[PDB]
């Protein structure tokens, strides 16, 4: 049971008869699969990565200035030209100075100067970014039978699969063993915007820093820095980190502003960092859309006896996972292999099964087995296993937990939605009205507002509040209306 | 993490220690950006307030105001 | 296939029992011809030219100038003469010059002086008008058949061929080898209106110019430059090249303007270019009308067996073409000749064959076959060849697609004019009273209209809006339709 | 002396074209760089018609047909 | 008598007691100073020039292109890029073609290209401009007493005398042997504008051309060329002349412009033109203010005999000189020197002389002397000289003198400008108050509607009428007398 | 692109200039011309504004400004 290591777990159910169900998987999450008669699965998306991305833009974080020369005139004599202008990899400036009697020259007046030096980037100041090619993307997704035995975090459960899905991958068939066989299918076309994405890197062993960020496209491309592409010889805009101090007489200063990493890295904020693994570029935020089908899936040892009642042994006792879960794990001393007999009553003993098994078929095996977990209704229980028992008082109350279901679902509804409304294996016909009517409403609300930021579409949203308070007449006011609804989805 | 902007203190008006003085009104690029992204919005904006508002000075100088608080 | 190197390719089509389809093939585009059991073709239209068209009159641009004489005589005795007034092929002019004891005259007073130069055209400074004959131009128009095999713009088909049209040519009959015979007729006369065009040479193969231009008739023949016929041995009103100076003592200067070239380069802004190829004058404009005969064309290999599912790779992966279609290549290792077992399988349909082949029924034989291009609806689909197999997101939105298409009709409508009413087909009442509206309203509006020009435009635009809302009687309201429709039709 | 433009004249369709774009965009260019030099007249002229009214509409085409009138 | 030889010929009179006559020199004119019981002069500037100018500016009216280079990159290779990009004196272009599989690439979209060419200015297709220098321009005025021998313009008059003025000069005395000093002060401060003033030259040896045009500065620091200052290597906006084609798949075509050259001197025609001597620029328009003091001329000859009455013969009849004035040259065969009885007596009228000698106190010598100069009342007149005598019919008539030379005066103040109030003032308080309205009123008007050309101004003008034909109040109306006055200052 | 002229009564003076007669009168002859090319629409013309403005002077500046600003 993999999935208990981490919050952001959600629940999804097949009916009797059920055989494909739609999943979206994202990093950093988890679905536990569950369906009548079936075992239970879980599944998750490990990893988004790509070997050798091409590369966008490399930026200059720190100039070297050298071979700085000046040039000027006397007032009449035009302008001043220096040989340097033309070359590549130099910054030059042009202005006047004040001349006279004083600089031996005839006139008083303005005179032509021009400064010029040699400009390049120092050793291993360079942030080069990275981009995804959608045809080379691979998108890892594990999944992991309920065996009923219990592995840390820093162990591998003995029957972990893995699937590795690309453009060409088709549809994947999983030998879970005695559990039989999971089919596995998901949409690489349905995945990260590959387009939006670029991963900026920064040269190599810094120890206190991430070693790659994933930014914008757009931020990535105004960059107030120096650049060149890929092999280029020379940096462009290296005027950048120069700055020209004003001409007298003769003479002209150039004044290096320095290394910009700070103000890059204080502006890397509130932005996800990204990881790098040999070759391999990987992401840390990102989604696929998954087929799962349950066909083939079959229990293991529902012919087997039932169990010693007398033989148990507290392991684990029965403890709250967060989830609104029971987990638990039982020794068991008998012989060998055997059902174990779980059930649980609400108080009051009305000798009526009230446990909500997600571990199917419990058996202990001759080498494993004995981890349980399950969901109880809410009030004071005693949880029955054999003979061992222990009472349990399960905390929230019944409104409570639709709430709260309902509360997780908003949660994920805006980063899934967004993507696609259909998480909730296709209820189609509510489903797709709501899909439709937020696709047309996120387009409305996105290509008005676009990157105006919560703070500012706020704002706007109470200029238009007083607006509304404004409206002349009823038309006005149902536009007020709309504007009610758009700080309203700005606010939340 | 934030440097406070020495044209705040300034300590004498005498100095010319940078371009800055004059970077300060380059940096009136946000707010000419801020208007060239949202034109259609301001545009609308104009609409709006020349049609909502009788005053006639208003109808300039709130929405001003209102595009220098636009960050 | 040809039409993938251009970005102006027309997917015409026919139904069963559809033949002799009618086509308006602009030059600079292509027509990808598709028809339910018989093979596709590319058609275009890749030549109109005339060897050796006749030539109007020439003009001068650099007028060299020599002999310069002169004479004058004293305000009471009479009008100066020279001979060179007589002998022709001369500049003169005759003035008026101050005269007294200060230039050894008896009397003072304003006394007669003439003055007279030769003039010729400087060597290569000549500029040439072609005229077409509307019974020696000649059109070119060239098949390929989608056989499967790709092939670069800098090399040839082999099942390339080429119709050569003359009006006094009747039906052409092409046999595209095994795809049996496809026929043409391309009737001349709906050509390009020959009496508009002048063909403008500049005399010096200049490395830097385009040899010709292609420019209205009236323009032409309106230049304000010294001109000739071919053959006469001395220029018309050569002294539109020479001013001569104002009269001073005994003494009259000529000046020369000089080199003109620059000025007729920059007048000439605007214009279409045209081509030269030894004798070959060729235009890089206009249309022609083709009845198709499909009647004989037939299917290749529909016997064939099937290929092995297994040995297909993808030698060049589906990728987007911008026609809105899907392109790939495969490579096949068996026995041969098979027929390529392509399928398309949209998302929504897993059983259901959606790939709309633009290739007719693709077969590999022993030098060929095994490039595919087809077309698919928006969304998402996965591509197979066999076991082989790719992921296509269609990125389109179908009214988008609708849309699009409309954009290219009005697009159509506007470069050809009326001759687009009758593309495709006869197409009943919709088409022919279209045509016939157009051409009558065309028509009378050129006839108004024609040199007018864009600002002109814009401003009898305004004057007729600005009436429209001054003036009183109902009648008023017509002329402001005239200024809606105009206006709108001149900024379209 | 003069030669006529023939940019327009000819209305042909698809190929390739000689300087095209410069053709239009000059004639504006002209109106721009003499509506910079005269703006302090153009500015009073501006401020006269504002002595009259029979519309504003007739004010800025008063004022158009001036700018295009002078080079 | 050299002012006889021009046409705009000039009277300036003295009573008794004139002392410093104030001139205003003008090139091309001539002034006779005459006064009472003095010799008469003629004055006038013979020419203003400078060695050697500085040059202001190089523009190029003929480019020479070469070395075509290109260089393209496929959709997502990212900017193509040439090492000519940076030299000095290439012109290139970056832009975009279409390009895919039809040309090689992998991608079907827009590729990166850039193109250069070695741009440079061929042979003598060049303009120089040059400009004045106020410390070194030399103005030579001349001066010619009346001693009544004449010469033609083709010879040189034996008392011609030269004054050079410039900044080191002072009051100059020159010395005119038996006619005495005469004193020139002239004001090098006050002749042309030496900042908006340009000799614009080409190429000098063009046959049928002016040496140089005399420009003005803003007009030719606005020209379009081409330019750079002297001894620069490489031409700034050498594009300006060359201009590329639209990109086709992987080439751009590069264009020559042509020579300007007819379109600069077509753009010249309202310039005055000057002249170049060798080393020395000379201007042909301008003038200065000179102070003539007269008060040390001395009358020639008052002690010689009185010639013999019978021995006169003419050397040349009477003749009009379109000066209103009368111009004569008789021989004599008597003893000499001697003074010539020369008198006119109207007609019908003896004892009354109408003679107004021009040539004062006249006198005949060895090798000098017998012409004669006078000014007639209109009608019937006999002039005798001696016993000799002819004649004369004035033609004219009284107030058509009058009329004639207050046209002059309108004549005078449209080309002097302000300063025509100088010319012959001795000062008077009206003068200066007429100076003072015309420098305001010129000021305002030089500044209000500069530079605006004629048609423009006839157009602010009328606008300016228009706007006041029937209106709300009186207030402004002076605003319609005012528009008036601009007419009227528009009209000369 | 292109050299613009400049105003004949800058310098003036009593020189000899180039082209001297060549700045003025030149330009009516694009007009006339032009009439010859418009007639049947620039009679036209000139009778809707003859129709439309029975206010009979401003006929004149209404036609004279159209005539200007016709090529
Ligand atoms: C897993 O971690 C625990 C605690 O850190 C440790 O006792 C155990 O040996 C680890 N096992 C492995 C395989 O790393
Ligand atoms: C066509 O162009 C390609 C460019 O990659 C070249 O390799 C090939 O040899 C060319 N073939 C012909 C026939 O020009
Ligand atoms: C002009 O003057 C020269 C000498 O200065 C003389 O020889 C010649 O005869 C003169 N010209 C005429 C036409 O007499």
């Amino acid at each position: 049971s993999r999935c208990t290591h981490l919050e952001n777990r959600d629940f999804v159910t097949g009916t009797q008869g059920t055989t494909r169900v739609t999943l979206v998987l994202e990093l950093g999450g988890c679905v536990t699969i569950t369906a009548e008669g079936k075992p239970s699965m879980d599944v998750w998306l490990d990893s988004i990565y790509q070997e050798n991305p091409a590369k966008t833009r490399e930026y200059c974080l720190h100039a070297k200035l050298s071979d700085t020369k000046v040039a000027a005139r006397c007032p009449t004599m035009g302008p001043a030209t220096l040989a340097e202008e033309h070359q590549s990899g130099t910054v030059c400036k042009r202005d006047q100075s004040d001349r006279g009697w004083g600089n031996h020259c005839g006139l008083f007046g303005k005179g032509s100067i021009v400064t010029c030096v040699k400009a390049s980037c120092e050793a291993k100041k360079k942030a080069t970014g990275h981009v995804y090619d959608a045809n080379k993307i691979v998108y890892t997704v594990k999944v992991e039978p309920h065996t009923g035995d219990y592995v840390a975090a820093n162990e591998t459960h003995s029957g972990r699969k893995t699937a590795s899905f690309t453009v060409s991958s088709e549809k994947t068939i999983l030998t879970m063993g005695d559990y039989g066989d999971v089919s596995l299918l998901c949409r690489v076309a349905s995945g990260v915007d590959l387009a939006q994405t670029v991963i900026l890197e920064l040269d190599k062993t810094s120890e206190h820093l991430p070693t790659a960020w994933q930014v914008h496209r757009d931020w990535f491309n105004d960059l107030a820095l120096p650049w060149k592409h890929e092999g280029a010889q020379n940096w462009n805009n290296a005027e950048r980190l120069v700055e020209f101090g004003a001409p007298h007489a003769v003479k002209m200063d150039v004044y290096n502003l320095g290394d910009h990493t700070g103000v890059l890295l204080k502006s890397l904020a509130g932005v996800p960092v990204a990881h790098i693994d040999g070759t391999k570029y990987h992401l840390k935020s990102g989604h696929v859309t998954c087929e799962v089908g349950l066909e083939k899936l079959k229990m293991k040892g529902l012919t087997y006896t039932m169990c010693d009642k007398t033989k148990f042994t507290w392991k684990r006792i029965p403890t709250d996972s967060g989830h609104d879960t029971v987990v638990m794990e039982v020794a068991f001393s008998g012989t060998k292999p055997c059902r174990i007999p779980v059930r649980a009553v609400a108080h009051g003993s009305p000798d009526v099964n009230v446990a909500m098994l997600i571990t199917p078929n419990p058996i202990i095996e001759n080498n494993g087995g004995g981890f349980i977990e399950m969901q109880l209704p809410p009030g004071d229980n005693i949880i029955y296993v054999g003979e061992l028992s222990h009472q349990w008082f399960q905390k929230g109350s019944s409104i409570g937990r639709v709430f709260q279901k309902t509360r997780k679902g908003i949660e994920r509804l805006t980063v899934i939605g967004e993507h696609a409304w259909d998480f909730g294996s296709a209820g189609g016909f509510l489903t797709s009205v709501g899909k439709a009517l937020h696709t047309v409403l996120g387009g409305a609300f996105n290509s008005l507002f676009g990157g105006v930021g919560f703070l500012p579409k706020i704002l706007v949203g109470v200029v238009l509040a007083w607006l509304g308070l404004n409206m002349r007449n009823p038309t006005m006011s149902m536009s007020f209306l709309l504007a009610g609804g758009l700080v309203l989805a700005m606010t939340l | 993490v934030l440097i406070p902007s020495h044209a705040q203190g300034e300590l004498t008006g005498r100095g010319h220690k940078w371009l800055e003085g004059d970077s300060l009104r380059t940096h009136l690029t946000r707010v000419e950006g801020w208007v060239w992204k949202n034109r259609l919005l301001a545009l609308a904006m104009v609409t709006v307030v020349w049609l909502t508002l009788e005053s006639v000075v208003t109808r300039v100088a709130v929405l001003v105001v209102l595009l220098c608080l636009a960050p």
